[PDB]
């Protein structure tokens, strides 16, 4: 007989089911500035 | 591949600038290094200064407080300034371009090498 | 009254960091940089520049070193009915943990700020060919860095290659490894001294009765250039192969071939090495377990069985 | 890093084998796991050339008889067979560590 | 030197959503909308109100689309010894995803 | 037979699998008041 | 004084008691098979 990896959940589900995540919600917010704004350029007059 | 451009005759006590231009690469790619080499008359080679493509110069500890190395894309060169000459900097200088961005071995084409002398 | 309190970060330039941190010990007490598209300048205490000396800070549970130059908030003198302004610059200096995940293009700080660009950036052979999200004159790679801790004041004879970064915020700084050999994507699991290994139904059992596991694999080898980052497995294969054949069976048995690679099902990498007695994709691998536990469990019983009960068979016959 | 080439001048008569060693004060030692020293070489009247890069690798244009060895703080170029064209300036240079610097540099005659 | 910096996201009116961004594939420069119980205008630039373009975001790894319309920070013109205000709106537009249990 | 306690990954394992800890890193961020200021103190003048 | 770390997954020692049951069993049967046997 065979029996084939069976699992009710993945560690893709579990971690998916949680409404939010901390690293990918700082990491799209944290890339505002890069995407949309300048950092590097400065103006002085 | 590498030019050498320098005032043969400067009297002591003043800035000097030099220039090396470039053929076959330009130093904007990733991985660009372009060194600036003495050597004295019948001394040994002696490494002054190298600055990378992303404007991050390293200097000779002796003589970091007069070198001055800068990168000019636009025009294709690097502009090496030594002030307050000393007649014992008479010596050859050689522009040298470093592939440790891509090779383990540096400072591959070196230019012909100008002869400096400080003198009045 | 507080009538607004404008709390920034500012990194700390290349300059500051090496020629005045990590050779004097001390800290500029001016903070001058670029925000909000404005070159923007701090003076401590709305006094002139300053160097002060980086003491470390008081001391919190489970929690890294960290050295300040300042410790009380600098608010303006009263004067009657006017609105004053007070600045407080203070340095600090933080030795944290960080982070990565594959493809390991980016980089988290313990502080929860992130940090985008590979930890393997660096300058030599391709180290610059990995991602970077910043320009070109935010890094820079002291070669050859000379690190003084803060607290004993002693500087390390040994040089490191070291990364520094100046984020909009902050400014990170850590030692340079090439990329190949420090990041994995398999992860060594188990060492079984006898893994049984029998061959059936063009497929391979292997057999493992310390753990109670049974996998099961296809004939053909695993080619290991498959593997994405795949430069450790070799390795520890090696050295976990030699080091349990010394251990056990240096005086009954020997080698036989190199060690050879096999994928079992639920994504395991098993690396064999036979013995005799002297007479680019990442796999996925799944988070049980049992299955195999119980295919081992159920080919035990049924091999017995099958076993006696067919003796009885012959048995019964004669 | 200072290197020491030694001897400084190294008279061989052709078809001799040379050595030529040079040691640092510390390490040259990357974390890299790789030593960069690299042994050059100035002809009279020309831009030095590179001969020898990572102690034991050969650069392109070198013919065999030019073989480096050593490691930790002592290195060593050795020529089997010195030739009429092997006459000029040898330097070993060490790229590891910043700041980089230069030996003593050996002289070789022809006997 | 900066004595303060208040950043603040300000809701866009449905009566500029379909009739500006929609429709003509631009947005005001100036933001009204209601913040701390009174009603408040942002005019960028200290300028007038004029109707910008939504140009495409800077490219970030892994991320959804987006569009703005200013991409520098307006800071006052230099004044001898005198606090200056300057303001800045930057109209944004983001695909974003949301989940609901 | 013996059926040793085995497992692909620990709670340790995956809880850490995670590249940020929200518990963490407010834990870190919030005793930056006690370590690099002086909360105490009250200075009048 | 020490802080005792539990596993996540009870299912080895439920594979012992099956593995036992169906032992006990068949060690307990075919045993008394030999039995009957040889007598």
């Amino acid at each position: 007989h065979e029996f084939v990896p069976l699992e009710v959940y993945t560690r893709h589900e579990i971690k998916d089911s949680g409404l939010l995540d901390y690293t990918e919600v700082q990491r799209r917010n944290q890339l505002h500035d890069l995407r949309f704004a300048d950092i590097d350029t400065v103006i002085r007059a | 591949t590498l030019k050498e451009s320098g005032p043969a005759l400067v009297k002591p006590t003043q800035t000097l600038t030099l220039t090396c231009t470039f053929s076959g690469f330009s130093l904007s790619t990733s991985g660009m290094s372009v060194g600036w080499i003495r050597q004295p008359p019948g001394k040994a080679l002696e490494w002054l200064a190298h600055i990378w493509w992303n404007n991050d110069k390293y200097y000779k500890p002796a003589l970091k407080s007069r070198l001055t190395i800068s990168k000019d894309t636009s025009k294709n060169q690097v502009v090496l300034t030594m002030t307050n000459m000393d007649p014992v900097d008479t010596a050859t200088y050689y522009c040298a371009r470093i592939y440790y961005g891509y090779r383990p071995y540096a400072m591959d084409y070196w230019g012909q090498g100008t002869l400096v002398t400080v003198s009045s | 009254q507080f009538m607004g309190i404008f709390e920034d970060r500012a990194p700390v330039p290349f300059e500051e960091v090496i020629d005045k941190i990590n050779a004097k010990g001390v800290c500029r007490s001016t903070a001058k940089y670029v925000r909000n598209n404005m070159e923007t300048t701090a003076f401590h205490r709305d006094d002139h520049e300053t160097d002060m000396e980086l003491k470390p800070a008081k001391v919190a549970t489970r929690t890294s070193r960290g050295w300040h130059t300042t410790d009380l908030k600098y608010n303006p003198s009263r004067v009657e009915a006017f609105h004053r302004y007070g600045t407080t610059v203070n340095c600090i200096v933080e030795e944290v943990d960080a982070r990565s995940v594959y493809p390991y293009d980016e980089f988290v700080l313990a502080t929860g700020d992130f940090v985008y660009m590979s930890p393997f950036y660096g300058y030599r052979e391709g180290s610059h060919t990995e991602h970077t999200s910043y320009a070109a004159d935010r890094f820079k790679q002291v070669d050859g860095f000379y690190a003084r801790d803060l607290t004993t004041k002693a500087r390390a004879t040994s040089p490191t290659t070291r990364n520094l970064l100046t984020t909009p915020k902050f400014t990170v700084a850590w030692d340079w490894v090439p990329k190949r050999p420090a990041v994995c994507t398999m992860t060594k699991w188990q060492e079984v001294d006898e893994m049984l290994r029998a061959e059936y139904g063009g497929s391979f059992r292997f057999s493992s009765d310390a753990i109670s596991t049974t996998f099961t694999t296809n004939l053909t080898q695993y080619s290991l250039s498959r593997v994405d980052l795949g430069d450790c497995i070799g390795r520890d294969a090696r050295e976990a192969i030699d080091r349990m054949f010394a251990r056990k069976y240096n005086a009954t048995h020997i080698k036989v071939g190199q060690p050879q690679y096999y994928l079992a099902t639920g994504g395991f990498l098993i690396a064999y090495q036979p013995l005799l007695s002297n007479t680019v994709e990442r796999i996925k691998t799944t988070s049980s377990i049992e299955f195999a536990r119980l295919q081992f469990t159920y080919n035990h019983i049924q091999r017995h069985v099958n076993d006696m009960l067919g003796r009885i068979a012959v048995a019964w016959c004669e | 890093i200072v290197m020491t080439q030694t001897p400084l001048s190294l008279p061989v008569t052709p078809g001799e084998p040379a050595s030529i060693s040079c040691r640092s004060s510390q390490s040259i030692v990357h974390s890299n796991g790789n030593t960069y020293l690299e042994w050059y070489l100035q002809k009279p009247g020309q831009s030095p050339q590179l001969l020898i890069y990572k102690v034991s690798n050969r650069f392109s244009g070198v013919p065999d008889r030019f073989s480096g060895s050593g490691s930790g703080t002592d290195f060593t170029l050795k020529i089997s067979r010195v030739e009429a064209e092997d006459v000029g300036v040898y330097y070993c240079f060490q790229g590891s560590h910043v700041p980089w610097s230069f030996g003593q540099g050996t002289k070789l005659e022809i006997k």
